[PDB]
RNA sequence: GCAGUCAAGCGUUCAUAGCGACAUUGCUUUUUGAUUCUUCGAUGUCGGCUCUUCCUAUCAUACCGAAGCAGAAUUCGGUAA
RNA sequence: AGAACUGGCGAUGCGGGAUGAACCGAACGUAGAGUUAAGGUGCCGGAAUACACGCUCAUCAGACACCACAAAAGGUGUUAGUUCAUCUAGACAGCCGGACGGUGGCCAUGGAAGUCGGAAUCCGCUAAGGAGUGUGUAACAACUCACCGGCCGAAUGAACUA
């Protein structure tokens, strides 16, 4: 769905002659709040030993963005499940806001490399602030100072069955 | 005629400062300028005095209008509101004939019945005047 | 990887002059006019001065762009075949049998006769194509000599005349029987 | 590789100081074996020679930075390829060397001939300029 | 049974013009098995004669490509029923 | 061919898999109305020729579990990638200007000088030029690249992954 970037907040137990567990936060992309907790508890107990009946979601923070309106070119590290054994990857994608551009990286993966949800690890999206550094070449041509091009051959969503004006494009 | 005859071709393109008109949506017929590329598909939109707020659209959803004005690419909605009113393209677009068709069938839409049949009339007393003009050349 | 636009540049020199409708091209100078059709191709010419015209194709593939080059490639040589103009040289290789090459002309048609290839009794004609004229080599021996406008004409009446001297049936290292093409040429 | 621009960089700047004029030959059609016996008929002499756009920075093309001073009115005036020669023993030998000098070459029975444009002396600190053909 | 791929020895020199051992992956039901599925109140259960059609994994004819192809005569391969 | 646990079919229709004892959904008195399951919405065929981001062009495409077949190995077809390197003190490609001396080292000798053959293997001058890649002359002569420079004006090359 319309993906939503969470915090989500970890404190394993409040047990005797342990007070106070350490915590731990992470930052997760997912559709609603039922699956980020879930979600939460996947990659917390790759890094260290807790599990969901060991532990305890302190709280969960939905992170706006700072600035939707302002156009945003983003580097983004991904860890994919292939059919062979996994391998890292780097892609680069100018976009709106922050969670607007791991939708549209679900769909580059899926197009092109057949990567479903559940095999990517999303790394880190972040911010390159300055240009000229943007590695990749789709992203680098719309950087060009006065941008112009058109867009030639356009079609028209007819209503109704039958038009009578033996139609022409643009 | 040692000249080069190679024809124009003239398009629309998409640039900043290009005003739009929103087909379908929550816009539906309001203006608005595109402030920023982002790549073949998508831009960023804008129209303050229109009243369409700023946001991100795909370009299915809108067409585009041959009016253009010069506006500084990344603008805020305060830069592009003085630009909007400077070039006066609100009374440049009422100046087209793609304007008036469109409140043409506007107010096709909204005619009360007896409204309707005054256009009976009138036209039955135009037409009198149209046949007797013509087969006289 | 969708590049949002590419393009070429057409050199025109002062002799000759070009007229483009909407992909059909006559170009017109000294030595004649000539003319090709590119509907199929599907690119956008634009004139920026009076000498180099711009082609262009917005948001194409990898396949679009690369037939890009070829617009170039083949209205230059309509530029050069009009003002310079192309001519080949071939000359013709044989064993033992002399090859008598003539033109006949049967009902205006112009064939080009090949006799005697290798003590064959078949007679050979080969069409002389529309603009292109076929000279024999004055005091030089073993020389025929075509010369045209368009490549398109000139070579491939040069590819048909040596397709038609093809040796069967026998080995090629022994047997050299046949008509080449020494080197492609310009006429001024 | 480029290593080599980086060493043929230093030897440049090193010269400066060892010998006292600095003599800079356009020469075009030039043979190996004539090279080499420009070079081992002047054993006082150390020719190095390299790439233009690394010569010129070795000697500097700005005006700015420099080994020694008054030194990048020299590097401006060589326009081909060049090869740089270190003698001090007289300024009236070399320019009647390389006129006396002479071989032959191809015609592309036709003369070879090296010649000199710019001449340079490290402790007078000014830059000479002739054309002899 | 047939086809791929790796190439050992060979083709005086040189793996790959031409032959080919075995590793390794397959296809076929024109093979023998394996099963005993349908038929045990009968499906008339060998070969030949006569006769039509189909498959191509091509012996000949057509047109080509390769060589350790001078010609002639062959060898190897391609589209091809 | 023979066992373990559970659900089924036999003993059972109904919607879906075109078709099918066993799969997915759901188990039945007679009717009206509302909403759904699995499956579907070009047309047959009830239902969006919906919306959005991409990929793919087959001179045998491909189309949805059980299920009605395909493997190892290849492909500057194409789109993404990773790891190394080279460059705006000018790359890769293209042309244009150098390409050398000791020394024909030697063993072969009917005849190879870097090169029909063969054990061997360095220095000088050197921007750089290999006791040397090939075209080939009985042998020489002669030519090229790889080693460098000048014009030349933006990225490129190599090996791999899916």
């Amino acid at each position: 769905a319309h993906f939503k970037e969470y915090q989500v907040i970890g404190r394993r137990l409040p047990t005797e002659s342990v007070p106070e567990p350490k915590l731990f936060r992470m930052r997760i992309f997912a559709s609603n709040e039922v699956i980020a907790k879930s979600r939460y508890w996947y990659f917390l107990q790759k890094l260290h030993k807790v599990k969901k009946a060991s532990g305890e979601i302190v709280s969960i923070n939905q992170i706006n963005e700072a600035h939707p309106t302002k156009v945003k070119n983003f580097g983004v590290w991904v860890r994919y499940d292939s059919r062979s054994g996994t391998h890292n990857m780097y892609k680069e994608i100018r976009d709106v806001s922050r969670v607007a551009a791991v939708e549209t990286l679900y769909q580059d993966m899926a197009a092109r490399h057949r990567a479903r949800f559940r095999s990517i690890h999303i790394l880190k999206v972040a911010e390159i602030e300055k240009t000229a550094d943007v590695k990749r070449q789709y992203v680098k041509q719309f950087l060009t100072k006065d941008l112009k091009f058109p867009l030639p051959h356009r079609v028209q969503k007819s209503t109704k069955t039958f038009s009578y004006k033996r139609p022409s494009t643009f | 005629s040692t000249d080069s005859i190679v024809k124009a071709s003239n398009w629309r393109l998409v640039e900043v400062g290009r005003v739009v008109l929103i087909k379908k949506g929550q816009s539906a017929g309001k203006l608005a300028a595109i402030v920023e590329i982002i790549d073949q598909k998508k831009v960023l939109i804008d129209g303050p005095k229109a009243g369409v707020p700023r946001q991100a659209i795909n370009l299915g959803q809108v067409v585009l209008t041959p009016l253009t004005f010069a506006l500084p690419r990344g603008a805020r909605t305060a830069t592009v509101s003085k630009k909007w009113a400077a070039a006066a393209v609100c009374e440049k677009w009422a100046a087209s004939s793609w304007a008036k068709k469109i409140a043409q069938r506007e107010r096709r839409a909204a005619l009360t019945d007896f409204e309707r049949f005054q256009v009976m009339v009138l036209r039955k007393q135009k037409r009198y005047t149209v046949k007797k003009a013509l087969a006289k050349a | 990887m969708k590049y949002i636009q590419t393009e070429q540049q057409i050199e025109v020199p002062e002799g000759v002059t070009v007229s483009i409708k909407s992909r059909i091209v006559k170009v017109v100078g000294p030595r004649g006019t000539l003319t090709k059709n590119l509907k199929h191709i599907d690119v956008t010419f634009t004139k920026v001065n009076n000498q180099l015209i711009k082609v262009a194709v917005h948001n194409g593939g990898r396949k679009h762009v690369a037939a890009l080059r070829t617009v170039k490639s083949l209205v230059d040589n309509m530029i050069t075949g009009v003002t310079k103009g192309y001519k080949y040289k071939m000359r013709y290789v044989y064993a033992h049998f002399p090859i008598n090459v003539n033109i006949v002309e049967k009902d205006g048609a112009k064939f080009i006769e090949v006799r005697n290839f290798l003590g064959d009794k078949k007679i050979r004609n080969v069409p002389v194509r529309d603009g292109v004229t076929i000279e024999f080599s004055t005091n030089v021996k073993d020389e025929i000599v075509l010369s045209g406008n368009s490549v398109e004409d000139v070579s491939q009446n040069a590819a048909d005349l040596q397709q038609i001297c093809r040796v069967r049936n026998k080995d090629i290292r022994k047997f050299l029987d046949g008509i080449y093409v020494s080197h492609k040429g310009f006429i001024t | 590789g480029r290593e080599n621009k980086e060493r043929i960089f230093d030897e440049v700047r090193e010269a400066l100081d060892t010998y006292r004029y600095v003599w800079v030959l356009h020469l075009d059609d030039v043979r190996t074996p004539v090279l080499q016996e420009i070079r081992t008929s002047w054993a006082g002499s150390k020719l190095i020679m390299g790439k233009r756009k690394v010569l010129q920075k070795a000697l500097g093309e700005k005006r700015e930075e420099e080994y020694k001073e008054n030194l990048y009115q020299l590097s401006k005036l060589c326009s081909g390829v060049t090869g740089l020669l270190f003698t001090d023993e007289d300024v009236n030998t070399v320019k009647e060397y390389f006129k006396s000098y002479v071989r032959s070459d191809y015609s592309r029975a036709s003369e070879f001939k090296v010649k000199v444009s710019a001449y340079y002396d490290n402790d007078s600190s000014t830059v000479e300029s002739t054309n002899i053909n």
